[PDB]
RNA sequence: UUUAAAAAAAA
């Protein structure tokens, strides 16, 4: 269902770039020292699984009367050290596990430049009469509805 | 019989004027405006509505038929103003509780001197105009409220829907009891029949009766297909109507192709409307799971700039502040606001309420560019778009799945093309592999389908007619516009049948007795073949023959295939279906997703195709087997197989050789020897008839034949004219009076009883059941719960497939309901009543009983919500029709002087109506 | 599935659902981790990791292979 | 160094 948006709660939620504590210790590295896959990261470059998830394609159907890919800009991922400068207090590792210090094409703006009938009253005769129910007056809602959109697409275009 | 004459009135060039009117009286012309014209519009109009208005004018019924969006409302409008000049009453119809809310707040807004009388609500009822569904109508009319004395005109709205074959009926009822100084404005969709319901419309009120009929829209359209599989939108109909034959081949054939071989195709489809700049878009699919599943996936867009998200964000919020913070946080209300905060929307019957008008007011005022909403949207007032796509051309109406009708799709792609700001509508429909040609140009050519009633006989309808005096149910029948609709037909069948007897008194034979002897022996023969043949095709002697080489002649009745070779046989499931390799047509070659099969044209080659006939068609099963190639798979080898068929019969130049039924397949039943006797009797006695032997007999056998065709039509057309000269439900009334006679309800002499008097009340569910419980007594001892939880199970029904368990309570009271509806249907079968207990009782579906016993309870509606699967949308309908329910049973107690039932339904209603599913409409 | 299924063998005995989804997140989107259990109730040394796409499946190999987890190297096999 | 497809609707 469209409400049921509760896929997300397999086991948890997390999100891309950063680094939890916890993370941490599954590593065996503390926050203090950068990151050993930023390494060999950096040396294979950004990684294409969130690469799909920022690429629009366009539709190519076209009108039988008788590609420049889109990529939205903002999904771009935060990998500091990779794409972004490294923060402060990290110095440049590259001599740990084997790597290059952050190149341009390695760092984020690089790649983000890059891309009858009886009557009426015989009929009344043994039957309850007909009453009204239910009765009720117009709360003003409506209008008031009306009033925020005052200047809507519809009505700039009147 | 009906005596009504059609003139049709001259008009200019757009519209067809004609009026039925008594065909005793005189056609005179229609008197120009006297005085100032009612009401003043700010532009031109059209012709046919610039008639409507002369028409109604002079106080004279009409029946405006036009495309929605081609302005009809403006006629109700102007009477709605003429009417309220002169001091009169008016009433507004309208089918869709919804549909007359919206209508209720544009006349308001117009006039402010209107009121509204639903189930629902009631506002202003002491107003000069009112705003009704029929039921309410009914209603009225049935118990005779004085308000209806002031009226003089009332406007039905919708009147096609008449046909819905559920609740059609309440339409020709109140159509029946209006007193005759009343006028009428009928106001419908494009349909064909309209002529007849003007007939009707005189015949039955004795006065003049007009049709403006147009087919004229203001903005044109452009129909395109968009085959599954494709990369491109073929231009199949344009504006001018030029059907384009060939762009509809090519994208069948670009269908077959893929077939016979944006990761949705709906995606790709919206993806290029919303580059094309067609950004506001309807998207229709006949299933909610399709329109929530489609609205998901188009969660990556974004059609609104960050103003309109302010605005749709402040609309929603204001929208939503009147129900309780509680029910803010329902996961619906929450979830949806993102996809409105984007520009996507959805709208169908599962959802709250609330939401739906919520989501049209946005659609109204723009906001929202792209809504995948159900059928429902299309009966929808002033909500039209850019483009409309359908997804499924597939829709499962009340009894199976099937295409859709012609006259729905002319309707939903009527909302298609706005006035003005856009010049071109554009609809686009989806086609998969289960389609055919023929059945995409009948879709798109055909007509708006024809207007035909589904009257049908009710018991409440018989109570209440025989409750009131002077009149009784026959009256009604006779004059339900379905006698009416016989009685038309009756002259077409009568000049057929005088037709029929005269051209075959025309034909002459030189000596018709021994002809027809001669005739009358073949024909023998030729029924004694078929019982040989019945005899050879039992499974057990002809399946070890029906070898994958055989040679067999299919013939199906009227078209013969010619000789094939079988290649395969299986049982179907027990019919056995044998796989004949034929010639076929190469048409229904061409379309055959859905056609059966037919014979090869006799001018062109087939394509000598595989076809799956049934068993008993093999019309002769050779014995010449042939060999098969064995791989039957391109069309090379089976042209090879055609050529050595060709060669077997000029090998044998006088017919191949049969299987004999006797000795080569050992047939022993002595049954199979006596009709051999008696054809071979039979073959002698022919032989030696002297005509057998003469020359120039082929051409007097072949007009004998034709009498006896035409002999045979002439005796079926006069037994079914003779048939129709009865009233058809006849039967029926006599049936549901020994019913209700047999209960109680009505005295022998059918005078309603004090238990038919009761059931009168109850007009919302079943009667007779609800009246038996009462007064056996049944519900003297349940608590308020339980009486809410069994009336809910009376007013649902749904296809669930839940069947939950229920604990203590509700229980035992559904036990002894089952009983009660057991003894009726008992009862009803004995006196002859077509009906079917089981299937009657699985009508009453518990599904919500537990759900409703839980929310009389006190529990919150998010906590039912997650109690079963239904929609909530069904949840608060049923909701709905069970509290209106409560009320008219309320009312029944009230007539049984029990207070007992009256203070138990009254806490009943008072329990179970709160804040979230009786949530009092936005439009109001 | 199978081209984005991509088994993992002789991970460190407190390596639960949790971690390993964050582990394999970042890369990219991953469906999710499969460790049906022995009759002991704890993660075995062999389990299976379902991505969303399969061209995310080699890279995040091309990025893991043998990380020190718990202080002790996790090998990843295909099918 | 690897476990069933299913719409719409009301007194």
């Amino acid at each position: 269902r469209y409400h049921a948006e509760e896929v997300e709660e397999r086991f948890g939620r997390f999100k891309p770039g950063v680094i939890s504590e916890e993370l941490q210790d599954a590593l065996g590295v503390t926050d203090k020292s950068l990151p050993p896959f930023i390494y060999r990261m950096r040396q294979l470059g950004y990684p294409p699984g969130w690469l799909k998830e920022a690429e629009l394609e366009n539709s190519g159907l076209a009108l039988y009367d008788g590609k420049s890919v889109t990529y939205d800009l903002s999904k771009l991922v935060n990998y500091p050290g990779f794409n972004i400068s490294t923060p402060r207090g990290i110095p440049d590792e590259w001599r740990i596990f084997g790597s290059i210090p952050m190149q341009a094409c390695q760092q984020k703006d690089v790649f983000a430049n890059y891309l009858p009938i009886p009557d009426m009253s015989k009929f009344a005769t043994g039957i309850t009469p007909f009453e009204f129910e239910n009765m009720a007056e117009s709360t003003g809602m409506y209008l008031r509805i009306r009033s925020l959109l005052k200047n809507s697409p519809r009505n700039q275009q009147k | 019989m009906p005596r009504v004459k059609v003139q049709s009135v001259e008009t200019v060039e757009g519209c067809t004027h004609e009026v039925a009117l008594p065909a005793e009286e005189d056609y005179l012309p229609l008197k120009p405006r006297v005085g100032k014209a009612a009401k003043e519009y700010p532009f031109i109009l059209d012709a046919f509505q610039r008639e409507a208005i002369q028409c109604v004018d002079n106080n004279q019924s009409v029946l405006v038929s036009a495309h929605t969006s081609a302005g009809k409302t403006v006629c109700a409008e102007y009477a709605i103003a003429l009417a309220l000049r002169e001091k009169q009453r008016v009433i507004f119809t309208s089918p869709i509780k919804a549909l007359s809310n919206q209508k209720y707040r544009e006349m308001y807004e117009e006039f402010q001197d209107v009121g509204l009388m639903t189930g629902d609500v009631t506002i202003n009822p002491t107003a000069s105009c009112l705003v009704m569904t029929t039921e309410i109508l009914r209603s009225m009319l049935y118990r005779g409220s004085e308000v209806m004395r002031e009226v003089a005109w009332v406007i039905f709205d919708e009147i096609h829907y008449m046909r819905d074959s559920e609740r059609g009926v309440v339409w020709e009822e109140t159509i029946i009891l209006l007193p005759d100084n009343v006028h009428y404005v009928f106001l419908s969709a494009t349909i064909p029949n309209a002529r007849q319901f003007a007939e009707w419309i005189c015949h039955l009120h004795k006065q003049p009766c007009h049709v403006i009929y147009t087919d004229y829209r203001p903005t044109p359209l452009q129909h395109y297909i968009f085959p599954a599989g494709g990369d491109g939108l073929h231009l199949v109909v344009d504006e001018n109507g030029d059907f384009r034959e060939d762009n509809f081949n090519t994208a069948m054939q670009v269908l077959r192709d893929a077939g016979d071989l944006g990761p949705s195709n709906v995606f790709k489809i919206v993806k290029m409307i919303m580059e094309r700049n067609f950004q506001p878009v309807i998207i229709f699919s006949f299933s909610k799971k399709d329109c929530e599943a489609y609205a998901l996936q188009m969660t990556k867009l974004d059609f609104n700039t960050d103003e309109e998200k302010k605005m749709v964000e402040e609309v929603f919020s204001n929208a939503i502040d009147c129900l309780s913070d509680e029910d803010k946080k329902l996961p619906q209300v929450e979830h949806v606001l993102p996809l409105l905060k984007r520009g996507i929307g959805i709208h169908h019957g599962g959802l709250l309420p609330i939401l739906k008008e919520t989501i049209e007011i946005l659609f109204s005022e723009g906001l929202i560019k792209a809504l995948f909403a159900t059928e429902t949207f299309a009966m929808g007032i002033n909500m039209p778009a850019r483009t409309v796509l359908f997804t499924n051309a597939r829709k499962f109406d009340g009894k199976d799945f099937r295409w859709i009708s012609s006259g729905e799709y002319i309707q939903m792609s009527g909302r298609a093309g706005r006035r003005g700001m856009d010049d071109r509508g554009i609809v686009i429909l989806m086609v998969d592999e289960k389609m055919s040609p023929t059945i995409g140009k009948q879709l798109l050519k055909g007509s708006a389908d024809p207007l035909n009633s589904a009257f049908h006989l009710t018991y409440n309808m018989v109570l209440n007619l025989l409750r009131v005096e002077e009149i009784n149910p026959e009256y009604m029948l006779e004059k339900s516009f379905y006698q009416f609709q016989h009685y038309r037909a009756i002259p077409g069948v009568v000049e057929k049948v005088k037709n029929s007897e005269e051209q075959y008194n025309k034909i002459v034979i030189p000596n018709e007795e021994s002809v027809v002897i001669y005739y009358k022996i073949r024909q023998q023969l030729a029924k004694l073949g078929k019982e040989i043949e019945e005899y050879i095709h039992k499974p057990k002697y002809c399946l070890p023959f029906l070898q994958p080489g055989r040679l067999v002649k299919v013939k199906n009745e009227g078209d013969d295939f010619g000789w094939g070779v079988v290649v395969n046989f299986s049982k179907k499931s027990p019919l056995y279906v044998v796989e004949v390799l034929l010639r076929c047509s190469k048409e229904s070659l061409k379309n055959s997703a859905t056609e059966a099969a037919k014979p090869a044209k006799p001018d062109e080659k087939g394509e000598m195709q595989v076809v799956p006939v049934l068993v008993h068609l093999l019309s002769a099963i050779s014995s010449v087997r042939l060999y098969i190639p064995k791989d039957l798979r391109p069309v090379d080898n089976r042209q090879s197989v055609l050529k050595s068929i060709q060669e077997v019969q000029k090998r044998f130049p006088d017919g191949i050789p049969l299987l004999d039924p006797i000795d080569d397949m050992g047939i022993q039943d002595q049954g199979l020897k006596k009709v051999i006797q008696k054809v071979e009797a039979f073959e002698h006695r022919m032989y030696s008839h002297p005509l057998h032997n003469d020359p120039n007999l082929e051409t007097v056998y072949t007009l004998c034949e034709k009498k006896a065709q035409i002999a045979i039509d002439i005796k079926s057309a006069k037994r079914e004219l003779k048939k129709a000269r009865t009233v058809l439900q006849m039967d029926e009334l006599k049936c549901r009076k020994r019913v209700l006679r047999r209960l109680g309800f009505a005295t022998s002499s059918d005078v309603i009883e004090m238990k038919g008097r009761v059931a009168c009340e109850i007009s919302s569910a079943d009667e007779l059941l609800l009246t038996e419980m009462m007064f056996n007594g049944l519900f003297n001892d349940l608590s308020a719960e339980q009486a809410t939880a069994l009336l809910s199970c009376f007013v649902f029904q749904e296809n669930s497939s839940e069947m939950p368990k229920l604990t203590e309570q509700l229980a035992g009271p559904l036990r002894q309901m089952q009983e009660c509806a057991k003894r009726i249907a008992k009862v009803s079968a004995e006196a002859k009543l077509e009906i079917d207990e089981e299937t009657y009782l699985s009508s009453f579906k518990p599904h919500l009983m537990d759900v409703v016993y839980t929310w009389a309870t006190g529990a919150t509606f998010a906590h039912i919500c997650k109690m079963t699967d239904v929609f909530e949308g069904s949840i608060i309908r049923c909701m709905r029709r069970l509290e209106e329910l409560l009320r008219q049973m309320c009312q029944a107690a009230k007539a049984i002087g029990n207070t007992e039932l009256e203070n138990k339904f009254a806490e009943g209603i008072t329990k179970i109506k709160r804040d979230i599913v009786f949530a009092a409409s936005l439009y109001l | 599935e199978a081209d984005r299924t991509l088994f993992v063998g002789n991970l460190e005995t407190k390596v639960t659902e949790e971690l390993l989804f964050e582990l394999f997140h970042q890369a990219g989107p991953v469906i999710k981790v499969k460790i049906p259990k022995d009759k002991d109730g704890k993660p075995k040394q062999f389990a299976f990791v379902n991505f969303k796409h399969e061209v995310s499946v080699p890279y995040a190999m091309n990025l893991l292979n043998g990380i020190k987890l718990y202080g002790r190297p996790i090998k990843i096999q295909f099918r």
